[PDB]
RNA sequence: AGUCUUGGAGGUAGAGCACUGAUUGGACUAGGGGCCGGUUACCGAAUUCAGUCAAACUCCGAAUGCCAAUGACU
RNA sequence: UGGGGCGGUCGCCUCCUAAAAGGUAACGGAGGCGCCCAAAGGUUCCCUCAGAAUGGUUGGAAAUCAUUCGCAGAGUGUAAAGGCACAAGGGAGCUUGACUGCGAGACCUACAAGUCGAGCAGGGACGAAAGUCGGGCUUAGUGAUCCGGUGGUUCCGCAUGGA
RNA sequence: UGGUGGCGAUAGCGAAGAGGUCACACCCGUUCCCAUACCGAACACGGAAGUUAAGCUCUUCAGCGCCGAUGGUAGUCGGGGGUUUCCCCCUGUGAGAGUAGGACGCCGCCAA
RNA sequence: GCGGGGUGGAGCAGUUCGGUAGCUCGUCGGGCUCAUAACCCGAAGGUCGCAGGUUCAAAUCCUGCCCCCGCAA
RNA sequence: UCGGAUCGCAGUCUGCAACUCGACUGCGUGAAGCUGGAAUCGCUAGUAAUCGCGGAUCAGCAUGCCGCGGUGAAUACGUUCC
């Protein structure tokens, strides 16, 4: 799983989600790459689980870029207890994915093979998707 | 050494003039342990020096292999490291070969 | 190789830090002096307006001395300038060394223009 | 558990205190800052504080200083 | 360690200031010439004992 | 000075000539020498600095100024502040008398000499030679000096490049090794 | 007091990478370990090219709101 | 006080939350303070820092030099923020303004307090002069009243002089 | 030309040149004033042997840096709507980035 | 997450307040004995859990990191 | 100027042959060692102690072994104890 080896502050404001992708919404490295519909948050978990399902179909020949990193900590607090007495504990890592954001790219496979790929790897993640071909 | 001697950085910092006179007879003799030395020369070694200094000077003086020449009017203490005698009698150095007790 | 600082961009320096706390102004101007290698010259320059009111150096016809890149042409030349300030209706002003050290010549110039009547 | 922050020091009400073109009295706290972000212009004072004050009677002007800086005035009104 | 201390003035006595210093880094009196109010002139002040 | 004198009349307008250049100006010449002991031995030694300002006095002719170090350095065991080093500013007749002296007596004396290194340029026409003992220097008595310290000999120059330096020292002297 | 006009203080939204942190791929890499001082696609500092990101990052930077001034209309 | 209890907190300084004036809560997110300096203050004068490459005896990645590049990538007693390279950073000479009486007018503010202040007078430090100096780059380093101790005093003193 | 000011580097860096009779410099000395944590390097005090090589001044260059629209877009004020962690429409406003382009100084005073 | 521990081979001090690393037993070598034990005579064995700072000097003070033991878990 | 180890260099002799692995010589080098903890051994007179000499083995090689003489002591009260 994904994660930043240091941060600056272990909890952060959880923040809002508006606008589109600020950078990053055309395939840039691979010749294929899945689009995000909608913002959310992505764990390092479901990143994790994507990767393996879109590289196991692809038999390890291709390269997959990941473009987004879960650097953004998320809390929570202990089971059972009550509201306040302090921030909850960082529980996780997530990336902040906002609509036209490229996730993932695909290069050396076929187009029909890419497409597979990355529709596996769409169902991993919590949001709608869209296969995308660069320009 | 001089702070095994109870002389701390406070004190070592300061001009001798103002240690007492015990104090400065500590840092002399730690002028004597930094030397290498075989033979000591303790001219009155018990004058300006408390019982601990005292008694510890009187431990290590026993072990010692070497030479000790001691001037002291503290016959016990005397008594307790010297086995021979230079006496100045009648303006002649005699040398017996017995303890200052036995030798009263 | 090594790369001569002009000392011309050093007095510079020198001379923009005396111009932090000193300013002429149209009643106190700036007696400001320059001192090269064979001259000195002295301004006297009001600075709200960027005028020159007065000046003086070893250049003008009225100094006939041949060395003149020393002391002793200095005071003729604080001499001059202190005599036409005031003619021209100046007494007080300030003394702007130009970023050279108040000694010599600069204040050679300085101590001839005292003389001739100028206050500060 | 509990919480190990939970600090805070009183707000300074530090910023501007009269406003370009007003008039001001001689003395008056125009600008209170730390360091500086605006500097004394015209007859304007920097106190201990780094605070600024009008040294006479006129109109406050903020005017920029240089590039990057600024700078605030007094001028007095003209009678 | 570090102490309040009384300046008097060493012409009339009066203990015209307080102060602060180091014992360590100034343990002898220290002295300051100082306005004093009462001879209405700077004065030699002394620390008090 | 035999060299300064040298210098003026002969070598200056030779290396005119040599480089073709369109003013006097233009022609390299030393404009100073700084001698450096480096005194590593200051922090465990209290007299390494007394010792290296001892010798540099004798051998610059000229009082040294005690140089410190501007970090703290755990290695070392060194404080910010300390002095550490020994360093000396030869410039005009100063500087021709010791460079005529180091060329004429000192470099000889060298255990088994072979000629200063030809790569012992800045790559802006200085040159810097180490000197390892200081028994080379005729000043220097054998029987007072307790300890073999070396130093640094940095030759400035207003060479723009390392090779109108070197012919510069060339001329002045400088045994390079061949 | 409202509105219009004019001036000004300020660093948010947005945006940006110029600083501080985090971070992807390639290049170049000092070293580091595992092999016989010579190499491994073996951990790899740093540098650079492109590309992301930030409540407690900023080369920038609004809309509003705020403080005044001069008339005008109310 | 997301019942009470435990734990934590209680006064002050800095930042974020705070939504571009100011202000703004939560047992919201981060840290500091209860000092330090007799120079680390004042003034006069001078002055640039970190880092890298190359050259060099010990010398080594890194001690001292020397050249080139090099906006601050350093430093600024002490947190953080805001400032600072006509320096507020570094060095040197002399000094004690780390002054006395004050104070137009402002900021902040329920009050009590807190903050800034030109200028005036007295007597001074530095400076040739202008001029600067009522501590420190700025913002923490603190505690009302009552009651006691001490020093000064053209005050009072229970008939009067003292006490 | 030299000095001395004002103005956001559109004023700067970098590159290629050109100039000095006078002026500015480099440059030549340390008896004296003054000086360097050492050094006449600097600061001082004097001089004029020669050099435009540098500084300086004057040219040309858009290579770096700087300035900078219009349009579009994000955001946003006010007024609505919806499928409401957000999104869309209307009035107004309107960036940052990117870009056309600007720009290798403009305006003073004194002296020679 | 909350506390307590890491000092020669074993068990323990010394830590706050910096100043030669120690006590008991054990291990090793040599004696005594026919031989072993006891006993006698010498020595080794920890740089104080590990890695860096502060200091002239750190087991001791500071910073991180790794183990052991209690609970909750 | 005790002590002679170790080591460098150069040699002699024996032997087919002195590297591993010989004795001796010359030059140079100049170690530990300042009378030795617990403990423990020999000796009653020409003995102990000390000084040399010879011989067997043997081409060469002894600080060992077996012999020889030179100088030449101290002490034995006694049987309490091992
Ligand atoms: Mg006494
Ligand atoms: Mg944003
Ligand atoms: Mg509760
Ligand atoms: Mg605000
Ligand atoms: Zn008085």
């Amino acid at each position: 799983m994904l994660l930043p080896k240091r941060v600056k502050y272990r909890r952060e404001h959880r923040g809002k989600m508006r606008g589109r992708a600020k950078g990053g919404t055309e395939v840039h490295f691979g010749e294929f790459g899945i689009q995000a519909l909608e913002a959310s948050w992505i764990t390092n978990r479901q990143i994790e689980a994507a990767r393996i399902a879109m590289t196991r179909y692809m038999k390890r020949g291709g390269k997959v870029w990941i473009k987004i990193f879960p650097s953004k900590p998320y809390t929570a607090k202990p089971l059972e207890v009550r509201m306040g007495s302090g921030k909850g504990a960082p529980e996780g890592w997530v990336a902040v994915v906002k609509p036209g954001k490229v996730l993932f790219e695909i290069s050396g496979v076929s187009e029909e093979v890419a497409r597979e790929a990355l529709r596996l790897a769409s169902h991993k993640l919590p949001i709608k998707t869209k296969f995308v071909k660069r320009e | 050494l001089l702070a095994n001697l109870g002389l701390k950085e406070q004190l070592i910092t300061k001009p001798i003039g103002t240690l007492s006179l015990g104090e400065r007879t500590r840092v002399k003799l730690v002028d004597m342990l930094m030397k290498e030395y075989d033979v000591l020369i303790l001219d009155q070694p018990t004058n300006h020096l408390d019982l601990p200094s005292r008694e510890q000077l009187e431990q290590t003086l026993s072990e010692f292999t070497g030479t000790i020449i001691t001037v002291s009017h503290d016959h016990y203490f005397l008594n307790k490291l010297c086995d021979r005698l230079l006496v100045f009698e009648n303006q002649q150095i005699k040398r017996f070969e017995m303890k200052p007790q036995e030798y009263l | 190789m090594i790369t001569k600082t002009s000392k011309n961009a050093a007095r510079l320096k020198r001379h923009a830090r005396v111009r932090a706390k000193l300013s002429g102004t149209a009643e106190r101007p700036r007696l400001n002096v320059f001192r090269s290698n064979k001259h000195i010259y002295a301004q006297i320059i009001d600075d709200v307006n960027g005028v020159t009111l007065a000046s003086a150096s070893t250049l003008d016809k009225d100094l006939n001395v041949e060395s003149t890149g020393d002391t002793s042409a200095a005071t003729k030349v604080g001499e001059l300038v202190a005599k036409r300030a005031a003619e021209k209706g100046i007494s007080d002003v300030v003394f702007d060394r130009g970023g050279y050290l108040y000694h010599g010549r600069v204040k050679a110039l300085a101590d001839a223009a005292r003389e001739a009547g100028l206050k500060f | 558990g509990s919480t190990k922050n939970g600090r805070d020091s009183e707000a300074k009400r530090l910023g501007a205190k009269r406003a370009d073109g007003q008039f001001v009295t001689g003395g008056s706290i125009l600008y209170r800052q730390r360091g500086t972000k605006i500097y004394p212009g015209e007859n304007v004072g920097r106190g201990g504080d780094d605070t600024l004050f009008a040294k006479i009677d006129g109109t406050v002007k903020f005017e920029r200083f240089g590039r990057d800086r600024k700078k605030v005035s007094v001028y007095p009104v003209a009678q | 360690m570090r102490v309040n201390i009384t300046l008097a003035c060493t012409e009339c006595g009066e203990r015209n200031y307080i102060s602060k210093k180091n014992k360590r880094n100034n343990p002898d009196r220290v002295e300051f010439k100082k306005y004093c109010p009462r001879d209405k002139k700077s004065t030699l002040h002394r620390e008090t004992k | 000075n035999r060299l300064k004198e040298k210098y003026n009349k002969e070598i200056a307008p030779a290396l005119m000539t040599k480089f073709n250049y369109d003013s006097v100006m233009q022609v390299p010449k030393i404009e100073k020498i700084v001698i450096n002991m480096g005194v590593g031995d200051a922090v465990q030694n209290a007299k390494a600095i007394d010792s290296a300002v001892e010798e540099l006095t004798f051998i610059a002719g000229q009082k040294p100024v005690v140089t410190r170090a501007k970090k703290s350095i755990a290695g070392f065991r060194l404080r910010e502040g300390m002095p550490i080093g020994a360093k000396v500013t030869l410039r005009g007749e100063r500087m021709y008398d010791f460079l005529d002296k180091l060329i004429s007596v000192s470099l000889p004396r060298v255990r088994d000499f072979r000629g200063v290194s030809k790569k012992s340029f800045d790559g802006r026409g200085n040159y810097t030679l180490g000197i390892k003992e200081q028994l080379i220097f005729p000043e220097i008595d054998y029987d007072k000096v307790t300890k073999v310290r070396g130093m640094d000999i940095v030759i400035v120059t207003t060479a723009n490049t390392d090779e109108e330096a070197r012919e510069l020292l060339t001329q002045v002297g400088m045994p390079f090794q061949k």
